């Protein structure tokens, strides 16, 4: 069975759950970001709270695509995880059989192509609040294998009417369809405590995005109007339609044309077009960008930048507060999700027996922080000459150097 | 194809094969509709563009 105890039947693993839903694969995103107003955004969020996640997912995708600063921040945050070395470790004080199981799982993950793509797809749940990856199960004789990992759009799911924390497929029915066991890797990182609909970071970031969009569009319009002044022509009674058209064309082309002549009975008045500055717009854009930076990566390095300054402890100063905390949180949550969803089916299908769930191997990301070799290498000799018996295992582990074999 | 076995090897009767042919023209088929350039861009609901 799975970790949650639901019965597992190997018959349903031959075909993906969504195969019998050919309607989903033919859908196109509705792009709800175009022509978006604060009222529309509020309605979208409220409806999403009630189980209509399609519009929210499409809006989040558009928001990711249309904002360069937000996209850069999210990409940097995800690439931070994608570059971490990982390993599979056996449970606490594991036995020989458990160690062998962990070693076999580690070897299987090393030789499993598409792991990086799986991690990238799973990390989308950081912003979207939940990411679902469908599994393709195949048999190369007697051992089950994940053939491929398919990322399904968040717009394909909904909320259970009887449960606000349980996701279901959109199968044209009011209650949707329950997710098949062992058929998905659902990643639901928890930045804030609440239901799944409210758990996305883009829900926090939506309003600054709209503020920045409005400011940028208004600035573009004002830059378009800038330049020549608006000038209005006046004509006396008894001016025919042809003369009216001639005066109109003359006024229209007068800005580009340096000189022109009109009868003394006519008049042209040059009125202010748009006089001001870009200061308000740019102030709003900077405020929104700082808010986005703080919300995504913390207000110590991105928005209120940590500035330059090297040194042996500079790495620690830059990392440990804020950056290390965020990195560790994301890595630990991703590792927990993976150990729950991918490691367990492999252990319970590819190996004999029914090992207890509490003793399953856990995937661990390498969060080791580079320690100053020079300072500590200076420090050891004094301590050892004093008489302290420092274990070599601690040194080898903390320095990153492996133990002799 | 070849016809039935006859009943005389004395004064055998020769025969000939019939060459058959079938000719057909592969004329085209088409159907299309007209739409405005602004309307497809002036449509935020996703319809008028699944064309």
């Amino acid at each position: 069975v799975d970790v949650y105890g639901n019965p597992i039947r190997t018959q349903q693993l031959r075909e993906p759950q969504t195969s019998r839903l050919a309607g989903l694969a033919k859908e196109f995103a509705q792009h709800p970001a175009k022509g978006l107003t604060p009222a529309k955004l509020a309605r979208i969020l409220v409806e999403a709270e009630q189980g209509n996640l399609q519009a929210q997912a499409e809006l989040f995708m558009d928001m990711e695509e249309r904002d360069a600063h937000l996209f850069a921040e999210m990409s940097k945050r995800k690439r931070a995880i994608l570059g971490l070395d990982w390993a599979v470790e056996p449970p606490r004080n594991a036995s020989a059989a458990e160690k062998a199981d962990a070693d076999y799982l580690h070897e299987l993950l090393l030789d499993l192509e598409g792991l990086e793509d799986l991690l990238l797809d799973a990390l989308d749940g950081i912003g979207h609040g939940y990411s679902c990856i469908e599994l393709e199960w195949a048999l190369q004789g007697r051992e089950w294998m994940p053939l491929a990992f398919h990322h399904r759009p968040q717009s394909w799911f909904q909320l259970n009417p009887e449960d606000q924390n349980e996701l279901r497929l959109r199968d044209n029915s009011p209650a949707g369809e329950a997710l098949q066991p062992f058929g998905w890797i659902i990643h639901r990182p928890r930045a804030r405590s609440g239901y799944v609909a409210r758990s996305g970071l883009f829900r926090v970031l939506a309003w600054p995005y709209l503020f920045r969009h409005y400011a940028t569009s208004d600035l573009a319009e004002m830059l378009e109007i800038y330049g020549l002044p608006i000038r209005l022509g006046k004509y006396p009674p008894g001016t025919a339609d042809e003369e009216k058209a001639t005066l109109l064309r003359a006024v229209t082309g007068l800005g580009h044309a340096a000189a022109g002549i009109i009868p003394e009975t006519m008049a042209i008045d040059f009125q202010q077009a748009a006089q001001g500055s870009s200061d308000p717009f740019l102030a709003m854009m900077r405020q929104s960008e700082d808010a986005i930076s703080k919300a995504v990566l913390g207000g110590t390095l991105t928005s209120t930048t940590s500035q330059s300054g090297g040194g042996a402890f500079a790495l620690g100063q830059v990392h440990n507060e804020v950056r290390h905390d965020l990195l560790a949180s994301d890595a630990r949550q991703l590792a927990a999700t993976l150990s729950r969803d991918l490691l367990w089916p492999l252990l319970v299908l590819n190996r004999p027996g029914s090992p207890d769930v509490r003793r399953a191997p856990r995937l661990v990301f390498d969060l080791r922080e580079q320690a100053d070799i020079t300072s500590m290498a200076q420090s050891i000799p004094a301590l050892v000459n004093v008489g302290l018996e420092i274990p070599s295992a601690w040194v080898y582990d903390k320095l990153g150097i492996p133990q002799p074999a | 194809q070849f016809p039935k076995l006859r009943e005389w090897i004395g004064q055998r009767v020769i025969k000939d094969m019939a060459a058959q042919g079938y000719q057909i023209t592969n004329k085209l088929f088409e159907s299309t509709v007209g739409v405005k350039r602004t309307d497809i861009e002036d449509d935020n609901l996703g319809v008028y563009g699944p064309l």
